[PDB]
């Protein structure tokens, strides 16, 4: 069960199934960041930096790296 | 440390992260606060300190 932290969501602290990127460059699990924006916050959780967009963009290359790491272990 | 605030962290992940950012800011560490909080919540804070 040796899970690299780069693959963990800063809020869930678990492996990311649907990693998305916000305007600051930080990556989060979609359900987690969606709840954070639903709770009224307009801030990057990790950096407190205020966001310039609400667009969540899937981080496909990370989805690839996680999926590769999943099939090995 | 917040009677019902602490249980709401086993439930809500958003609140739990907010509180984890506060515990980190006051440099509470992994082992200094262990045995003052539940085992599940400790194993989580151990990961939050390591990467946040």
């Amino acid at each position: 069960p040796v899970i690299p932290d780069d693959f963990r969501c800063p809020i869930s602290l678990e492996l990311m199934k649907d990693p998305v990127i916000v305007s600051t460059g930080q990556t989060y699990e979609r359900t987690c960041i969606e709840k954070w924006l639903q709770a009224g916050h307009g801030t990057c959780p990790k950096t407190q930096q205020t966001l310039t967009s609400t667009v969540l963009t899937p981080n496909y290359v990370l989805r690839s790296l996680i999926a590769q790491w999943c099939e090995a272990n | 440390f917040g009677a019902n605030t602490l249980s709401n962290m086993g439930k809500d992940t958003i609140l739990r992260f907010q509180m984890f950012t506060k515990w980190k800011a006051n440099g509470y560490l992994p082992k200094k606060i262990k045995d003052d909080i539940p085992r599940s919540l400790y194993k989580a804070y151990k990961i939050h300190y390591r990467m946040n």
